[PDB]
RNA sequence: GCCCUGAAAAUGGAUGGCGCUCAAGCGUGUUACCUAUACUCUACCGUCAGGGUUGAUAUGAUGCCCUGACGAGUAGGCAGG
RNA sequence: AAAUAUGUAAGAAGUCCUUGUUACUUAAUUGAACGUGGACAUUUGAAUGAAGAGCUUUUAGUGGGCCAUUUUUGGUAAGC
RNA sequence: GGAAUACUGCCAGCUGGGACUGAGGACUGCGACGUAAGUCAAGGAUGCUGGCAUAAUGGUUAUAUGCCGCCCGUCUUGAAACACGGACCAAGGAGUCUAACGUCUAUGCGAGUGUUUGGGUGUAAAACCCAUACGCGUAAUGAAAGUGAACGUAGGUUGGGGCCUCGCAAGAGGUGCACAAUCGACCGAUCCUGAUGUCUUCGGAUGGAUUUGAGUAAGAGCAUAGCUGUUGGGACCCGAAAG
């Protein structure tokens, strides 16, 4: 027996050493993938400026929604929507793929949430610290890519940065990659909400709405 | 027994299980079958349709056993022949020595037509047999003998 | 606070062990609980669940119901399993051989099973002969043949039968039972 | 006293349209309805016989029967909490031919013909519909269009 | 009154029935004494059956 | 004395607890309310197409 | 038994994403970028600064 | 706009109270700060769910062990005591 | 002639090809249903969610209600 | 013209101060630093030093202080109420038993079931034992005279767990009990058709039918028992004016 189990271990130890090589491969390739893309966009603006024209950016495909309202006294149609977006608890948030299907699920929910367009960090630090996943109910922390690979592996996505990539880049399996993610339980903003009163719209009084890029300063302080 | 009964569970709660608003009074709605035509109408139709009125014909001094006709079917039949002999009689299949089954003396006296029987023949001693019953006994090569 | 999308601290409707105290029944469960867990056999799971059923859910499987099931094509030799008691039926005549693994067999059932040269297996014996329950044909008695299930859902125009003590004429055939007295159902 | 009879409140509802009245044209009578047809229900006041109750106006159902002058339509209405199954015997003047499903057939059929294009080539199918999308980056030319700059207008009374 | 779905019963107990009620507690002694009553007949009656 | 008359208040609420169900459809629906001399002739069209498979299989 | 937080606790930062070692070694959160000389079209400063 | 007149009721009295006049007032802006049975992290009790386990070697298989979520309540129901 | 609210569809119980039955139907191998045998899956034919889906029996209490925003009737109005 | 600076944002950049927590209890995991031996902060606190038995510390209790806290019970949309009962204490004090029942459950036996009216018997109201009956079930349906459940492996189509065949699998094919939808057959009732025969009015073959039933279609029931629910009972307890 002593050789037999040693064969499983010595090979599995080597299987992992190589399974970790697949990762360093990808994440370094992911690092370039982002570094070029933002550099592209940053340049295309300048070119168009030199040409006389204007670079109009692609509208955002990805949005992060944290529900800032309690669970009390909510009208049914918003109430049902918040459940379908998986925000049933205050100060919790999920990712949403922006499409005129879900776009109407927002804006109808607008009274009860603040949201916007999350940065790389914001997603990375959200998944690293608060990242959990759903396995037969069972909210499970992602402490190991093995957990992810065991579940999201059928889609690719064997890393934790494979999850992050599949989220920020949206892409083909974003439905299940995002649905795998348990909704994010967040603390109240460290340092306050910046407003006096939350439930005026961001444009007027602050919070409660689409604050666009300003969701990052908020979500990061709620993390 | 009492120790199992829910009214021991209710000791300490005002009003047993009976409610604060409606309590438990003496006879709201009236005793017994009262008001079946009025406030209990909805319950008498629906769960007891036909309950009210008359239908059909009376019978004075009617005595049952003028009517006594315990019903037996070819579905059974052969049960009336004890178990062991039932074998060898089925094995025989004879028109010469064939088993005699007296239904009236067996607790019966109308033979009906439900279900198949073997080709083994039977002498059916009975009263009041159904048309399809007999004809199925003719398929086994057997007869019916009316008696009283 | 949570806005709950389903009811908290709800228990699933299914039993766990039986409600019966029979110490032998409790052992057969201890067997087949173990079986269903450590095998791939789905049959053991099925038998395990059926061991908790209540006498209303384990209606008698008649021998003729066993016989006709052996007349099924391809199942002819299989050892049939009934997780409840088995009854004798005089209505048949030529009854085949097999072997029948059940909880209980009525005296007529047992003795007439063997007259055709067959065994009455008891469920642990069946477990040892067939640990994965292979080449087994599971049989169920009718549970909607029951008396009480005749009166269920008694509405107007439902053609069901009413709870009734005596019966004849004079009993619930007049007003509402015909167009001639009131209405009909 | 309250008044709840069959056609109450239907005044405007069962009216024929402004400058459409009289006899109903022949397209209505010349239409064929077999079982399974999905039909929209709208009553017609000119025809009193075999017309829907005012409830089913606007509802759409699947015809379960075909008779001489009428088609039985099975419709689903809610009472309390459930939908029971209503079946109406309605004449053809009150029956439309529903365009709800009609395009779905023209969808499936176009889907099978685009399947042969992945059979004869092997490219990816993209059969199932996708909702409208965020759009994309573009460049807007200042050539021949230079932004003209506006301010808000003052207040002045127009009467 | 009248509720749920239950057969209609007829219970004739409006009459002071609790007055005329016979338990048989004596079923024992009305047998033990029904025997001894027969036993000593045949005694007194001598061989006759 | 005088009291309330009618309301629909809270009824949508009660009817959404267990409520609103669905038509619970099956394939092969009931034929209730179909032309009699269809459902008459339809019996014999099926009565006859039975023998067709009471022959073919042999 | 205890969730540890890859944003701190370097060990789990390396347990996931082994690329972290490279990223640190290479700076790369501080990465400089190639300098560009592009200048905007004089129409664009006409509109921008206009009125 | 702010203020003033318009501006009359019965025990003594109420911007909550003292009292405040470039306010401790009114409009507006910007930050810091205070603290709910709410949010985040963790320990513990219970409830529900999923998983492992007498192959054992004692002393409980109604057990033992692992995991996740949840916890307002009158009338009322049921359970375990 | 809106806004809001509202019925229906978005598939394998699908889309088709063939041709057996009948007492219905047609000028009629015309139809109508219901079958026999056969063509096609991989985004299987919108999004989102699902703490599992369906089913059955039984039985408590309740059957005076009131309040806020909004739509709204009577009333000069009302803590009507 | 070349910077600087602000502002916003990123770093898997480096560091200082404070606070709360230390669940678990041999090893199994994933890792990182390693040329290696090996080391670690890597699936939950260890190392070190000191302090305490006239006692540190912890429980209770009284008092004080900060903040808080209206009288319960009841009816009620709403009670601390200027609504009702209650000055105090002990003892007593209210959903019972019965007959007939519904669902459910446990049990015995099972096309059957029920010893206890009675008899036998006895260590004598027990326990043990047993004939004939009777009750309910095994047939329904008509008001009634009556008639009385297999065209078909006791049917057809669609589902279906398990079992079976090939398949690593994924699937596929086969059998398909309970059960669901639906098309049929069967028994009775209703309407229609009315044969061979007959003593001429009897007999009712065969064949139909948007009609009907608390039916049939390889039985489930009978019995003792528990909670809960029904009705009759004084009927949860106490209470009329009356007759
Ligand atoms: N239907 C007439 C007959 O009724 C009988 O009824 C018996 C049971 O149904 C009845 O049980 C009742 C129950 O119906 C009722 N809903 C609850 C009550 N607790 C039960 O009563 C039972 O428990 C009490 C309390 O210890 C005992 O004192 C009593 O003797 C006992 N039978 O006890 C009856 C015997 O005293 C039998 N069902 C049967 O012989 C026959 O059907
Ligand atoms: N493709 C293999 C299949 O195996 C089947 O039989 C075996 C298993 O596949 C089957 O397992 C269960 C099944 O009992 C139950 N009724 C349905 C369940 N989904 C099945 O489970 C199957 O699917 C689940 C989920 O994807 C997997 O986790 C599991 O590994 C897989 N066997 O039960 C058998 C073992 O207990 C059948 N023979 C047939 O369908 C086919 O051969
Ligand atoms: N089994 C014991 C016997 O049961 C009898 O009752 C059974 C039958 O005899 C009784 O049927 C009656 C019958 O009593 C009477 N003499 C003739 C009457 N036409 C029958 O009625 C029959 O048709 C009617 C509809 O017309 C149905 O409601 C009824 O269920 C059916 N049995 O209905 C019972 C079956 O459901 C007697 N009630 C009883 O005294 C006797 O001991
Ligand atoms: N702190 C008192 C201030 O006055 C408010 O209350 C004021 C009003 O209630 C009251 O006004 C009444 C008016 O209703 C009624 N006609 C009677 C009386 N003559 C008026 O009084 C008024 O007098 C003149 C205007 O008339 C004002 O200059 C004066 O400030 C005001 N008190 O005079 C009160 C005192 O001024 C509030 N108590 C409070 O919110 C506010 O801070
Ligand atoms: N979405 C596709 C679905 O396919 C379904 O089809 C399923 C069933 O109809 C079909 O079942 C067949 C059955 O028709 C036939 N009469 C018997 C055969 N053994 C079954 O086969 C199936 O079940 C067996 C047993 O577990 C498995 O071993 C086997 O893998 C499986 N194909 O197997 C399919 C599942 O594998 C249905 N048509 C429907 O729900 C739907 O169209
Ligand atoms: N009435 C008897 C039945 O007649 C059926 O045939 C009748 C129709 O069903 C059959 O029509 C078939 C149809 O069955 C099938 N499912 C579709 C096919 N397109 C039809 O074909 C029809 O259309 C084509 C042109 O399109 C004509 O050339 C042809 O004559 C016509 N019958 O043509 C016949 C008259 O229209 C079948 N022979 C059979 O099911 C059965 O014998
Ligand atoms: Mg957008
Ligand atoms: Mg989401
Ligand atoms: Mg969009
Ligand atoms: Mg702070
Ligand atoms: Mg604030
Ligand atoms: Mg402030
Ligand atoms: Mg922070
Ligand atoms: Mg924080
Ligand atoms: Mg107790
Ligand atoms: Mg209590
Ligand atoms: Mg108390
Ligand atoms: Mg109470
Ligand atoms: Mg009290
Ligand atoms: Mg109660
Ligand atoms: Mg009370
Ligand atoms: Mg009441
Ligand atoms: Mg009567
Ligand atoms: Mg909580
Ligand atoms: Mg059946
Ligand atoms: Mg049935
Ligand atoms: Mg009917
Ligand atoms: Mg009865
Ligand atoms: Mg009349
Ligand atoms: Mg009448
Ligand atoms: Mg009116
Ligand atoms: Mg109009
Ligand atoms: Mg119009
Ligand atoms: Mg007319
Ligand atoms: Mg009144
Ligand atoms: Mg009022
Ligand atoms: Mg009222
Ligand atoms: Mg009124
Ligand atoms: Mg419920
Ligand atoms: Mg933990
Ligand atoms: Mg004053
Ligand atoms: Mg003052
Ligand atoms: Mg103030
Ligand atoms: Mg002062
Ligand atoms: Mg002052
Ligand atoms: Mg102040
Ligand atoms: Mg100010
Ligand atoms: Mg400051
Ligand atoms: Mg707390
Ligand atoms: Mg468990
Ligand atoms: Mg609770
Ligand atoms: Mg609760
Ligand atoms: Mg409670
Ligand atoms: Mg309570
Ligand atoms: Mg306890
Ligand atoms: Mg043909
Ligand atoms: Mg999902
Ligand atoms: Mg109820
Ligand atoms: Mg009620
Ligand atoms: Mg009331
Ligand atoms: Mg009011
Ligand atoms: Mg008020
Ligand atoms: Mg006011
Ligand atoms: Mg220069
Ligand atoms: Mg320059
Ligand atoms: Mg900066
Ligand atoms: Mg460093
Ligand atoms: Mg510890
Ligand atoms: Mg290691
Ligand atoms: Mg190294
Ligand atoms: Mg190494
Ligand atoms: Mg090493
Ligand atoms: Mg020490
Ligand atoms: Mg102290
Ligand atoms: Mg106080
Ligand atoms: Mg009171
Ligand atoms: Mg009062
Ligand atoms: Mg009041
Ligand atoms: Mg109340
Ligand atoms: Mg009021
Ligand atoms: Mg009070
Ligand atoms: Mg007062
Ligand atoms: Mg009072
Ligand atoms: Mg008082
Ligand atoms: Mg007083
Ligand atoms: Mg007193
Ligand atoms: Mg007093
Ligand atoms: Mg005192
Ligand atoms: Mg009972
Ligand atoms: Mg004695
Ligand atoms: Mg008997
Ligand atoms: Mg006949
Ligand atoms: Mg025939
Ligand atoms: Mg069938
Ligand atoms: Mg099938
Ligand atoms: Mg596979
Ligand atoms: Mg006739
Ligand atoms: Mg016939
Ligand atoms: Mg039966
Ligand atoms: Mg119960
Ligand atoms: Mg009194
Ligand atoms: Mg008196
Ligand atoms: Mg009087």
């Amino acid at each position: 027996t002593a050789e037999q189990v040693a064969a499983e271990r010595a090979a599995r130890k080597a299987a992992n050493k190589e399974k970790r090589a697949i990762i360093l491969e990808r994440n370094a390739a992911y690092q370039k993938e982002y570094e070029t893309a933002e550099r592209n966009i940053i340049q295309a603006k300048r070119d168009a400026k030199a040409a006389g024209s204007y670079y109009v950016e692609a509208q955002h495909k990805l949005v992060f929604v944290v529900r800032i309202k309690g669970i009390n006294k909510i009208p049914p149609k918003p109430r049902k929507v918040l459940q379908l977006l998986r925000l049933t608890r205050i100060n919790s948030g999920t990712f949403v793929k922006v499409t005129k299907a879900t776009l109407e699920l927002l804006k109808l929910i607008e009274p009860y949430v603040a949201y916007g367009y999350p940065s790389y960090s914001t997603i990375r630090q959200l998944v690293y610290k608060r990242g959990f996943g759903k396995i037969n109910k069972q909210r499970v922390p992602l402490s190991d890519n093995a957990i992810i690979e065991a579940n999201l592996g059928k889609y690719g996505i064997l890393s934790i940065d494979d999850l992050i990539h599949e989220i920020i880049t949206v892409g083909p399996h974003f439905k299940q990659a995002n649905n795998f993610l348990w909704p994010f339980k967040l603390s109240n903003p460290s340092g306050g909400w910046g407003v006096p009163r939350k439930f005026k719209h961001f444009i007027q009084g602050g919070s409660f709405g689409n604050r666009e890029e300003f969701i990052n300063k908020l979500v990061k302080s709620m993390n | 027994p009492s120790r199992f009964t829910k009214t021991r569970k209710h000791r300490g709660h005002v009003s047993a299980g009976k409610g604060r608003i409606g309590k438990h009074r003496k006879h709201p709605g009236g005793r017994g079958m009262a008001g079946g035509q009025h406030h209990h109408r909805i319950n008498m139709d629906k769960y007891h349709p036909g309950y009210f009125g008359k239908v059909g014909m009376r019978y004075f001094h009617k005595q049952q056993a003028h009517f006594w006709k315990p019903v037996l079917n070819l579905d059974k039949l052969w049960t009336l022949i004890p178990e062991d002999k039932r074998d060898q009689y089925l094995k025989s299949a004879s028109k010469e020595t064939a088993p005699v089954i007296d239904t009236l003396a067996a607790g019966y006296g109308k033979i009906l037509g439900k279900g198949r029987i073997p080709n083994v023949p039977v002498i059916v001693k009975a009263r009041f047999v159904s048309k399809l019953a007999e004809e199925k006994i003719r398929a086994a090569g057997g007869v019916v003998e009316l008696i009283a | 606070g949570i806005d709950h999308t389903s009811k908290q601290h709800k228990r699933s409707g299914h039993r766990t062990a039986p409600k019966s105290d029979n110490v032998y029944l409790k052992l057969l469960v201890k067997l087949y609980t173990f079986l269903a867990r450590r095998t791939d056999a789905p049959f053991n799971k099925v038998v395990l669940k059926a061991l908790f059923l209540s006498k209303i859910n384990r209606p008698p499987v008649s021998v003729s119901r066993i016989a006709r099931a052996l007349k099924q094509e391809g199942a002819a030799n299989k050892t049939v399993v009934v997780v409840g008691t088995v009854t004798d039926d005089a209505r048949i005549f030529e009854f085949p051989k097999t072997t029948v693994a059940a909880l209980r067999f009525t005296a007529g059932a047992r003795a007439k099973i063997v007259k055709a040269g067959g065994e009455c297996i008891t469920l642990d014996q069946l477990a040892v002969r067939a640990p994965k329950g292979q080449n087994t044909l599971i049989l169920r008695g009718p549970r909607n043949s029951r008396e009480a299930v005749r009166h269920f859902g008694m509405g107007p125009h439902k053609g069901k039968a009413p709870r009734i003590l005596s019966t004849g004429r004079k009993f619930e055939r007049a007003r509402g039972r015909r167009r001639s007295k009131g209405f009909k159902v | 006293g309250k008044s709840h009879g069959y056609r109450s409140r239907t005044r405007y509802m069962f009216q024929r349209d402004f400058r459409k009245h009289g006899a109903v044209h022949l397209s209505t009578y010349l239409k064929v309805y077999k079982v399974g047809d999905i039909v929209d229900i709208k009553a017609n006041g000119s025809i009193q016989k075999g017309m829907p109750h005012k409830f089913y106006q606007g509802k759409t159902g699947v015809v379960y029967n075909v008779t001489k002058s009428s088609v039985g339509v099975i419709i689903n209405k809610m009472v309390g909490n459930r939908y029971l199954e209503k079946r109406l015997n309605l004449r053809v003047e009150h029956i439309k031919h529903s365009k709800c499903r009609q395009e779905f057939l023209e969808r499936v059929k176009a889907n099978a013909a685009k399947r042969a294009e992945a059979k004869a080539q092997g490219v990816a199918v993209q059969l199932k519909r996708q909702p409208a999308q965020p759009r994309e980056s573009r460049i807007v030319s200042t050539e021949g269009n230079v932004p003209q700059t506006l301010a808000p207008v003052p207040y002045e009374t127009f009467i | 009154a009248i509720s749920k779905n239950l057969p209609i019963l007829k219970n004739h107990f409006r009459k002071h029935w609790q007055e005329r009620v016979k338990v048989h507690f004596d079923q024992a002694g009305k047998k033990v004494s029904r025997r001894n009553a027969r036993a000593t007949r045949a005694a007194k009656i001598a061989p006759r059956p | 004395a005088k009291s309330k008359n009618h309301t629909a208040h809270n009824q949508t609420r009660k009817a959404h607890r267990n409520g609103i169900k669905k038509p619970k459809t099956y394939k092969y629906p009931s034929l209730k309310g179909v032309d009699p001399k269809f459902r008459r002739n339809h019996k014999h069209a099926l009565h006859g197409t039975a023998k067709a498979l009471a022959a073919a299989k042999k | 038994v205890l969730k540890k937080n890859p944003l701190k606790n370097k060990q789990v930062l390396l347990r996931l994403n082994p690329y972290a070692k490279v990223f640190a070694a290479e700076k790369l959160g501080s990465k400089k970028a190639e300098k560009t000389g592009t200048k905007p079209a004089a129409v664009f400063t006409e509109t921008l600064k206009h009125d």
